[PDB]
RNA sequence: AUGAUGAGGUUAAUAGGUUCGAGGUGGAAGCAUGGUGACAUGUGGAGCUGACGAAUACUAAUCGAUCGAAGACUUAA
RNA sequence: CGCGAGCUGGGUUCAGAACGUCGUGAGACAGUUCGGUCCCUAUCCGUCGUGGGCGUAGGAAAUUUGAGAGGAGCUGUCCUU
RNA sequence: UGAGUAGCGAAAGACGGGUGAGAAUCCCGUCCACCGAUUGACUAAGGUUUCCAGAGGAAGGCUCGUCCGCUCUGGGUUAGU
RNA sequence: ACCGAUAGUGAACCAGUACCGUGAGGGAAAGGUGAAAAGCACCCCGGAAGGGGAGUGAAAUAGAACCUGAAACCGUGUGCU
RNA sequence: UAAGUUAUUAAGGGCGCACGGUGGAUGCCUUGGCACUAGAAGCCGAUGAAGGACGUUACUAACGACGAUAUGCUUUGGG
């Protein structure tokens, strides 16, 4: 099918609400400092240490 | 499927040449009438 | 099986024999998060065939794992089965099972697959 | 002041960009890196680029200290679009928009 | 479908492995014996066994992080 | 004569061919017979399932009442009197 | 606008090691799979420099690309039968 | 008392050209930095592209996509809601 | 305690404004064309024409010029 009729961009803008992307999921390294993915290995320096 | 463009060196030369269009009345006609409009290619 | 892995069943066993002899030919490899997860499960049974030891156990194993040499024993030239029997099966007969260990690195580029690097524990 | 940086005609459609963007838009300087660096995101390289640049425009040629500075303004605009195409079947063909964006972050120090 | 719903996150049985079973198959390999041979018998309801029940911290649920209240206004009691 | 952006294409009314018949003829039926491309990714309303936000004068967990709304609602036969 | 929607063109890859700013895809290697009256070998037409080496990665490549039939710089076709 | 870049020749510009067609044949689009290239030394981020400074210039929001720079369209922030 | 009244939230959206990007309208301009006027002249070729192909430069894709004497040769004048 076809749209019988153009979409309002602030009909647009409504849709587009929830296609917002979430954070990360990050904490603070314990020995590398630097942020980490939480359950994940410290890309910057070393070890895991669970 | 076969299409209609099937390519031939001596056919294209046979038939749209030079040398086939310098003898006829109207081979001429068209070659004069491809340099009033100036052409790079008068023949093919 | 538990988790079809976006294979055939032919070619899904054969992924999981390459990936379990590619494990203890290697002792660690990079992979994706569910092919590490089943990986695991089929080389722990593997393992306790070698810690069994009898020939049946032997010739069992012998059915779900691939025939590579590996040229680096020094001039040495050991099969799979031949690690797999001493080497892997001396060192954890003392620990009653959990014989590997998957940590995730992150997403993959190219499709954001998490990647993990399962080893023998 | 307000250092700024700016990449003009990256190789992404900016609608693609403005999703990443609208996580640091106002994160403490110091965490925008990380999160530009953890997340899966295509965007996210080519503005760790563009972020890091108008962090080292703050010690360099500004006199600032690149841990009191917050990403203050940071957008993305449309650049110059390479029309391209795609030939459908029966003949036709359909145009393909490959859209660029010019992307600008403004880090300050809040003075 | 995804989210959500529930069961858990070590002070832990949530999933995998391990040891037992349940059910399914139907007598594993090797060896000995009889046949000259295809085979048969014993060792032996044996050996294998995905999803079902139980126990066991061996592996992984690490460490962390965020959100979330201080109780309006009259009138009568 | 509900329903083909749900399905079919068997009849009727596309090009082929034939019978009877009307027409000098090209051709036509009161007819009859064999064959013959049924496209569409759902924007809005509607419908069916499912989440998020805020509201419900503090912030929560659990158990609920029920204003309403929906579902079901059929029937024979044999024995006894 | 439709819309971050349909599509990404029949099919088996895996892992190790390299290179590198960046690797599911590039190079190497081992294993696995597919064709095998053919997905192999040689040729006519036709194309016309796409062939090779060393660099490159703005565009093309339905993703990526450090790679390429693409970009740059150099080269390569030898007949008395 | 002709046009002034959708105008004037199809063609203000390497135009009867890209391109399209077996062929006859059809056929576009494409002007403007500054007075003078003085066309951005050097530093910093980055693989580069691109930037931020310092410069040249009367002017760089005149940086070779280079006079003015409208509308559509796309964004960032806020005053009322 | 009870009965009543009333808002603040804005995931977002609306209008106003401020600031930017694409985009190439408008303004001004000309190495280009259009319509004529006055004056010439109105043919070229077997002593090879018009039109081309291939080449020619220190480094040459292409454009103009040139033809193995080739990015040009001699002479007559001007400058």
């Amino acid at each position: 099918a076809v749209p019988k009729r153009r979409t309002s961009k602030t009909r647009k803008n409504k849709r587009r609400t929830h296609f917002k992307i979430s954070v990360p999921g990050m904490t603070e390294c314990p020995n590398c400092g630097e942020y980490k993915l939480s359950h994940r290995v410290c890309k910057n320096c070393g070890s895991y240490n669970g | 499927v076969k299409r209609t463009y099937q390519p031939n060196k001596r056919k294209h030369s046979k038939v749209h040449g030079f040398r086939k269009r310098m003898s006829t009345k109207n081979g001429r006609k068209v070659l004069a009438r491809r340099r009033r409009k100036g052409r790079k290619v008068l023949s093919a | 099986g538990y988790r079809k892995l976006g294979r055939t069943s032919d070619q899904r066993k054969a992924m999981l024999r390459d990936l379990a002899t590619s494990l203890i030919i290697s002792e660690r490899i990079e992979t994706t998060e569910a092919r590490a997860k089943e990986v695991r499960s089929v080389v722990e049974k593997l393992i306790t065939l070698g810690k069994k030891g009898d020939l049946a156990s032997r010739r069992n194993a012998a059915k779900t794992l691939r025939n590579v040499e590996i040229l680096n024993e020094d001039e040495t030239t050991q099969t799979a089965l031949q690690k797999l029997f001493g080497e892997i099966a001396e060192r954890y007969t003392e620990r009653q099972g959990g014989y590997t260990r998957i940590l995730k690195q992150g997403p993959r580029r190219g499709d954001g697959a998490e990647s993990v690097i399962i080893e023998l524990v | 002041m307000e250092a700024k940086a700016v990449a003009r005609t990256i190789r992404i459609a900016p609608r693609k960009v403005r999703l990443v963007l609208d996580l640091i838009r106002g994160k403490n300087a110091a965490e925008a890196i990380a999160i530009l660096k953890l997340t899966n995101k295509a965007s996210s390289p080519v503005i760790e680029k563009v972020l890091m640049s108008a962090l080292a425009n703050a010690e360099h040629n500004y006199d600032m200290n690149t841990d009191e500075l917050v990403v203050k303004e940071a957008y993305a605009n449309e650049g110059p679009t390479l029309k391209r195409f795609r030939p459908r079947a029966q003949g036709r063909a359909s145009a393909i928009n490959k859209r660029t964006s010019h992307i600008t972050i403004v880090v300050s120090d809040g003075k």
